[PDB]
C-alpha cells in the first residue's frame, strides 16, 4: 500500500506500546506481529500473519521495526470481510431463514469451523457485545454480526 | 519538604559532633564510627565533595532536597499499582508483579529483583502493593 | 383427469383420495426422511442443528438420533399421496419414491407412473384387474383419464401407431422375478383382445399368438431360486397390424436359451419344465409312446436339485402344453416327435458305464435312446465309445464319453428349441397384408454373480447395447426439454466409453471375435485363449482390467474385469472354448442325420453361439431404432415371493439406474430459486437488496464461461463436472468467510485491550522508576547515614 506518513506514524506508536510490553529493546515479538496490526484497525486471518513471518509461540523470534512496515503493507493487501458476506455465511446454517441461530450452533461455528476460536475468547465477545439469547436459546445474527464489526467503542 | 525538615535538623545536629554548625570528615568519621560502620578515609571525602561548599545545615538540606526529588506522590505509586488488581483486591499476584518487573517495561537486572522482593511484604502469594508504597515512599 | 364410482372394476387401481385425505401436521422446514437401516429412510422431525450434525426425532417412536445434514432427503407434502405419477411431486429423490410406491402397494396398486416411464410392483399373488370388464374401461383412453395401468402402455403404443404411423416397442425390464414374463404376457393379451381380427385343431391367428406361450415356457423355463417360473431365454415379439387397424400376423425370435441346465441344476432348482411335465403321468397313453416311467425323481438329468414347485402342477401344465401344440397346429407327428426327441434326454442320462477305454455297463437305455431316435443302438453304443471321423477311430475313456453323452443332450435339446421357435413361426407367418408392428422385449437384466461366464458375458452385452438405446431416446427427451427452456447445447459429449465398451467386445478384436477364431481350432484351449484376449486387450484399454479384491465373499475365480455401464464384472474363461462351438461327437451326428424318425433328421442335417448372437442381436437392435419406445421397469419387493412385503434395500437398490427420476454425462439443471439460495455466496456483493437475475450476477460474479452453462427460463443447465466444481469453491469461501468473521472477532478483543494496554504501560513505567530510585537512595551514603540516626531522636 502507500502509507502517508500519519499512518506510518500511527504504526511506529502502536510498535513502540508493545516493544515496551515484551521488554524495550527497539523489537517486537513475532507472537506479537498479528495483534499490533489489529490494534492499527486491520481484521488479518492467522494464516495471513504466518506468511508475513508471525510466529506461533512468544521466545522465538523478534522483530525491528523497519522488518515490521513490510509485513504490515502485506496484511493490509489480504480480503477484509463484508456484512453482506457474513450474512450468506450465517445464512447458510439458518434452516427456517428467519435470521436466527440457537447459541449452541453459534458457538460450534465460531469454535469448530474456519481458523477456530476458543471457548473463552466466544465467552469474552458475546460478553463484550452484550449478546442474549430469547427463551428458546436462540439469537439474531445478524445483529451479532453489527456488533462485531462496529468495535468496542460504538 | 516541610515536618521533614526539622527532623533533618535534629539529625543535621547529631551527626557535627565537636557541635559547630558544619559537618566535616571528623564529624562524619566520628558519629559513623560511633553508630557503627564508617566510610572509607576515600568515601567519606566523596560525601563532603558532593556540598561544594562547607556544609552547614542549608548545605545538608540542599543535598537531600535535590536527591529526593523527582519521583511520585504515595498516591500516584499506589494508583499505578492499582492499573495491575482489577479486582481492586488491594494485592498482586507474586508471580504476577514480579513478572511485569523482571520481563517486561525497562526490565530490571536480577539483583533489583533480589533487592526490591528482599523486603518486599508478601503473604499468602499476594503482594501488599498498598503496604509496599507506603514502605518506599518513607512510611 | 377422469370420472368413475364405486365401480369394483376399480377397486384395486383408483385412489379415491378423499375417503383417505381424510388427520396430521406437516412443515416442509421441519419433516424430512433420513437413512434407516431396517426401512430404507424413516420419518423424521429436525429438533436442532450444530453445523452439519442434525438432531430429529423419530417420528414412529419419538427416538432421537443424529444425522449428517447431506443424507437428510427432502420429503414430499400429504396432497401428494400415493400419486399416480411421480413427475408431478415436487421431490422426486429415492426416499419420496420410495414412499410413494411402497404407500400404493401396500394398498393393492402396483402400477404407478414417473413421467414418460410405467413402474410396477410384483403383487406376488392372483388380481382382479385384468378382466375384460377392465379393458373395455381402458380402451381408447389417455393416461390422465384412467388409473396408472399396464393395458395403457400398451392402448396408448397402440394409439400411436395408427396416429403416428410408425411401429411401437415396449421394453419391459428388471430383475428375475421381478414380473417381465407376466406382464408381457399381460400386453400381448390386450392387443389380441382389443384389436383381434374380424371373423382340437388349430384356433385364430390371436388364439395361436397367446397359445405360444405354454409350450416356450415349457422348454425355456425352469424353477430358479429367485423365480419358480424363470425365464432361461430372452424374447422379442412383433405384433404386425394391417390396414385395418387389427392384427395381421406375428413372429417370435428368442436369445440365448441356457443349453447347461440340461444336464445339471443347483440346489433348489430344477431343468425346464417341459421334463416334469414329460414324467407326470398327465396323459398315460404317451407314456409307452416315450419309453418313460413316470417318476421324475429317477432320471439324472434332472433329479438333481429338486423335483416339485409349489404353485406348480406339472401334471395339469402338460395338458395345458399338449392342448396348446393342437391349437398352433402340430400334427399328432410333429408333436409325438418333440415328446419323443425330449424323452430321449432323459434316457441318454441314465446310460451306465464301465472302467484305459471306456466300455456299456449295459444297453437296455442306449436302445431306448436310439429307439426314439431312430437309430440302430449298436451304432450309437460304437460311435459314442470310439468315434470314427475324417475313417479315423479315436480311443474315448470313461470321462471323454459321458461329458460326450452330455453334450449329445444339450446339442438336442438346443437345435430343438430352434426348431420349435420356427416351427411356432410359421403358423403365426399369415402372409397377410401388413403396416407397422409393436414389438415387446423381455429379457434378462444386467446381472453380476460370485462366478460370472460366458452365459453372464452374452447377457451383460446384450444389456450393453440396450442400455445404449436407452440412452439414445433419453437425449431425446434431453433436447426437447432445452427447446423448452428455450436454450441450445450446441456441442455435446456423453456416449464414448458405452460404445467403448461394446466395442471390445463385438469388433473384429474384440472379446468375441478373438473367442470365434479360436474355437476353429482342434488344438486351442482355455490358456491358448487367454493369451490372445490378454495380448491384444491388457494394458491396452482401459475397459478391459485385470481382477481385484473380492467385492464379495465366496467371489469365485476370475480373469479379468470387464467394466460395464452397471459395474465391473469378474470373469473366468474356463470352458469358453466348449461354451461357443458345439462339442458333439461328429460320428454321432452322422448317424442322427441318417435317422428314421423326420424330426431327428431334420435336426442334424447338414455359426457358433457367440456369432449366432450377435447377428440376432443386430437385428433387434434395428427394429428398436424403428420404433417408438415404450419402457415398463418391473421390480420384485422382496425375496420370499410373499405378496405385500417391502424390503426396502432392495427395492431402493432396483431405482438406482432405469430413468426413474429416483449414471449419465448429460448437462445437470437447477431451478434458478435453489441455486440462489446454494450460491449466492460465492458473490455476496453482486447481489442487490427475483431469482432468476440474483443467479445471473453470481455466475456474472465468477466470470464462468459463457461456454459451460446455460439460460433456462426456468432453471440453469451447467456442463458435466461444472456444478461439481462450484460445489468446491462454496466449502472454501464458506470456510475463508467464517474465518474473517472470526479474524474479525480477534481484532475487536485486542482493539478493547488497547486503551488499558496503554494506561498500565504508564503504570508500569511510574514504578520501576520509582523502585530504582529508593533503591539508588537506599545505597546513598547519606541516607544510610540519615538511617542510623533518626532511630535516636
Ligand atoms: N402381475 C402379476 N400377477 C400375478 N403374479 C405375478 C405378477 N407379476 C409377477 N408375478 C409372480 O411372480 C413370478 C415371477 O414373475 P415373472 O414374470 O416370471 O418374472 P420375470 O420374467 O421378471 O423373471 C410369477 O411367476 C408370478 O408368480
Ligand atoms: F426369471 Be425372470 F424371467 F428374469
Ligand atoms: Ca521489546
Ligand atoms: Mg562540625
Ligand atoms: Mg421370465
Amino acid at each position: 500500500p502507500k502509507l502517508s506518513q500519519d499512518e506510518i506514524d500511527d504504526l511506529k506508536d502502536v510498535f513502540e506500546l508493545f516493544d515496551f510490553w515484551d521488554g524495550r529493546d527497539g523489537a517486537v515479538d513475532a507472537f506479537k506481529l498479528g495483534d499490533v496490526c489489529r490494534c492499527l484497525g486491520i481484521n488479518p486471518r492467522n494464516e495471513d500473519v504466518f506468511a508475513v513471518g508471525g510466529t506461533h509461540k512468544m521466545g522465538e523470534k523478534s522483530l525491528p521495526f523497519e522488518e515490521f512496515l513490510p509485513a504490515y503493507e502485506g496484511l493490509m493487501d489480504c480480503e477484509q470481510g463484508t456484512f453482506a458476506d457474513y450474512m450468506e455465511a450465517f445464512k447458510t446454517f439458518d434452516r427456517e431463514g428467519q435470521g436466527f441461530i440457537s447459541g449452541a450452533e453459534l458457538r460450534h461455528v465460531l469454535t469448530a469451523l474456519g481458523e477456530r476460536l476458543s471457548d473463552e475468547d466466544v465467552d469474552e465477545i458475546i460478553k463484550l457485545t452484550d449478546l442474549q439469547e430469547d427463551l428458546e436459546g436462540n439469537v439474531k445474527y445478524e445483529d451479532f454480526v453489527k456488533k462485531v464489526m462496529a468495535g468496542p467503542y460504538p | 519538604p516541610q515536618k521533614q525538615i526539622q527532623e533533618m535538623k535534629e539529625a543535621f545536629s547529631m551527626i557535627d559532633v565537636d557541635r559547630d554548625g558544619f559537618v566535616s570528615k571528623e564529624d562524619i568519621k566520628a558519629i559513623s564510627e560511633q553508630l557503627g560502620r564508617a566510610p572509607d578515609d576515600k568515601e567519606l571525602t566523596a560525601m563532603l565533595k558532593e556540598a561544594p561548599g562547607p556544609l552547614n545545615f542549608t548545605m545538608f538540606l540542599s543535598i537531600f532536597s535535590d536527591k529526593l526529588s523527582g519521583t511520585d506522590s504515595e498516591e500516584t505509586i499506589r494508583n499505578a499499582f492499582a492499573m495491575f488488581d482489577e479486582q481492586e483486591t488491594k494485592k498482586l499476584n507474586i508471580e504476577y508483579i514480579k513478572d511485569l518487573l523482571e520481563n517486561m517495561g525497562d526490565n530490571f537486572n536480577k539483583d533489583e529483583m533480589r533487592m526490591t522482593f528482599k523486603e518486599a511484604p508478601v503473604e499468602g502469594g499476594k503482594f501488599d502493593y498498598v503496604k509496599f508504597t507506603a514502605m518506599i515512599k518513607g512510611s | 383427469m377422469n370420472i368413475d364410482f364405486s365401480d369394483p372394476d376399480f377397486q384395486y387401481l383408483a385412489v379415491d383420495r378423499k375417503k383417505l385425505m381424510k388427520t396430521a401436521a406437516f412443515d416442509g422446514k421441519k419433516n424430512c426422511w433420513v437413512p434407516d437401516e431396517k426401512e430404507g429412510f424413516a420419518s423424521a422431525e429436525i429438533q436442532s442443528s450444530k453445523g452439519d450434525e442434525i438432531t430429529v426425532k423419530i417420528v414412529a417412536d419419538s427416538s432421537t438420533r443424529t444425522v449428517k445434514k447431506d443424507d437428510i432427503q427432502s420429503m414430499n407434502p400429504p396432497k401428494f399421496e400415493k400419486l399416480e405419477d411421480m413427475a408431478n411431486m415436487t421431490y422426486l429423490n429415492e426416499a419420496s419414491v420410495l414412499y410413494n410406491l411402497r404407500s400404493r402397494y401396500t394398498s393393492g396398486l402396483i402400477y404407478t407412473y414417473s413421467g414418460l416411464f410405467c413402474i410396477a410392483v410384483n403383487p406376488y399373488r392372483r388380481l382382479p384387474i385384468y378382466t375384460d370388464s377392465v379393458i373395455a374401461k381402458y380402451r381408447g383412453k389417455r393416461k390422465t383419464e384412467i388409473p396408472p395401468h399396464l393395458f395403457s402402455v400398451a392402448d396408448n403404443a397402440y394409439q400411436n401407431m395408427v396416429t403416428d404411423r410408425e411401429n411401437q416397442s415396449c421394453l419391459i425390464t428388471g430383475e428375475s422375478g421381478a414380473g417381465k414374463t407376466e406382464n408381457t404376457k399381460k400386453v400381448i393379451m390386450y392387443l389380441a383382445k382389443v384389436a383381434c381380427a374380424v371373423k382340437k385343431k388349430e384356433g385364430s391367428l390371436e388364439d395361436q399368438i397367446i397359445q405360444a406361450n405354454p409350450v416356450l415356457e415349457a422348454y425355456g423355463n425352469a424353477k430358479t431360486t429367485r423365480n419358480n417360473n424363470s425365464s432361461r431365454f430372452g424374447k422379442f415379439i412383433r405384433i404386425h397390424f394391417g390396414p385395418t387397424g387389427k392384427i395381421a400376423g406375428a413372429d417370435i425370435e428368442t436369445y440365448l436359451l441356457e443349453k447347461s441346465r440340461v444336464t445339471y441344476q443347483q440346489s433348489a432348482e430344477r431343468n425346464y419344465h417341459i421334463f416334469y411335465q414329460i414324467c407326470s403321468n398327465a396323459i398315460p397313453e404317451l407314456n409307452d409312446v416315450m419309453l418313460v416311467t413316470p417318476d421324475s425323481g429317477l432320471y439324472s438329468f434332472i433329479n438333481q436339485g429338486c423335483l416339485t414347485v409349489d404353485n406348480i402342477d406339472d401334471v395339469e401344465e402338460f395338458k395345458l402344453c399338449d392342448e396348446a401344440f393342437d391349437i398352433l397346429g402340430f400334427t399328432k407327428e410333429e408333436k409325438q416327435s418333440m415328446f419323443k426327441c425330449t424323452a430321449s434326454i432323459l434316457h441318454m442320462g441314465e446310460m451306465k458305464f464301465k472302467q484305459e477305454q471306456a466300455e456299456s455297463d449295459g444297453t437296455a437305455e442306449a436302445e431306448k435312446v436310439a429307439f426314439l431316435c431312430g437309430i440302430n443302438a449298436g451304432d450309437l453304443l460304437k460311435a459314442l465309445l470310439k468315434p470314427k471321423v475324417k475313417m479315423v477311430t479315436k480311443g474315448q475313456n470313461m470321462n471323454q464319453v459321458v461329458n460326450s453323452v452330455g453334450a449329445l443332450a444339450k446339442s438336442l435339446y438346443d437345435r430343438m428349441f430352434n426348431w420349435l421357435v420356427r416351427r411356432v413361426n410359421k403358423t403365426l407367418d399369415t402372409k397377410a397384408k401388413r403396416n407397422y408392428y409393436i414389438g415387446v422385449l423381455d429379457i434378462a437384466g444386467f446381472e453380476i454373480f460370485d462366478f460370472n461366464s460366458f452365459e453372464q458375458l452374452c447377457i451383460n452385452y446384450t444389456n450393453e447395447r440396450l442400455q445404449q438405446f436407452f440412452n439414445h431416446h433419453m437425449f431425446i427427451l434431453e433436447q426437447e426439454e432445452y427447446k423448452k427452456e428455450g436454450i441450445a447445447w450446441e456441442f455435446i459429449d456423453f456416449g464414448m466409453d458405452l460404445q467403448m465398451c461394446i466395442d471390445l467386445i463385438e469388433k473384429p478384436m474384440g472379446i468375441l471375435s478373438i473367442l470365434e477364431e479360436e474355437c476353429m481350432f482342434p488344438k486351442a484351449d482355455d490358456k491358448s485363449f487367454q493369451d490372445k484376449l490378454y495380448q491384444n486387450h491388457m494394458g491396452k484399454n482401459r475397459m478391459f482390467t485385470k481382477p481385484g479384491k473380492p467385492t464379495r465373499p465366496n467371489q469365485g475365480p476370475a480373469h479379468f474385469e470387464l467394466h460395464h455401464y452397471a459395474g465391473n464384472v469378474p470373469y473366468s474363461i474356463t470352458g469358453w472354448l466348449e461354451k461357443n462351438k458345439d462339442p458333439i461327437n461328429e460320428n454321432v451326428v452322422a448317424l442322427l442325420g441318417a435317422s428314421k424318425e423326420p424330426l431327428v433328421a431334420e435336426l442334424f442335417k447338414a455359426q457358433t453361439i457367440s456369432a449366432v448372437h450377435r447377428e440376432s442381436l443386430n437385428k433387434l437392435m434395428k427394429n428398436l431404432y424403428s420404433t417408438h419406445p415404450h419402457f415398463v421397469r418391473c421390480i420384485i419387493p422382496n425375496e420370499l415371493k410373499q405378496p405385500g412385503l417391502v424390503d426396502a434395500e432392495l427395492v431402493l437398490h432396483q431405482l438406482q439406474c432405469n430413468g426413474v427420476l429416483e449414471r449419465k454425462g448429460f448437462p445437470s439443471r437447477l431451478i434458478y430459486s435453489e441455486f440462489k439460495q446454494r450460491y449466492s455466496i460465492l458473490a455476496p456483493n453482486a447481489i442487490p437488496q427475483d431469482g432468476k437475475t440474483v443467479s445471473e450476477k453470481i455466475l456474472a460474479g465468477l466470470q464462468m464461461d459463457p461456454a459451460e452453462y446455460r439460460l433456462g427460463t426456468t432453471k440453469v443447465f451447467f456442463k458435466a463436472g461444472v456444478l461439481g466444481n462450484l460445489e468446491e469453491m462454496r466449502d472454501e469461501r464458506l470456510s475463508k468467510i467464517i474465518s474473517m468473521f472470526q479474524a474479525h472477532i480477534r481484532g475487536y478483543l485486542i482493539r478493547k485491550a488497547y486503551k488499558k494496554l496503554q494506561d498500565q504501560r504508564i503504570g508500569l513505567s511510574v514504578i520501576q522508576r520509582n523502585i530504582r530510585k529508593w533503591l539508588v537512595l537506599r545505597n546513598w551514603q547519606w541516607w544510610k547515614l540519615y538511617s542510623k540516626v533518626k532511630p535516636l531522636l
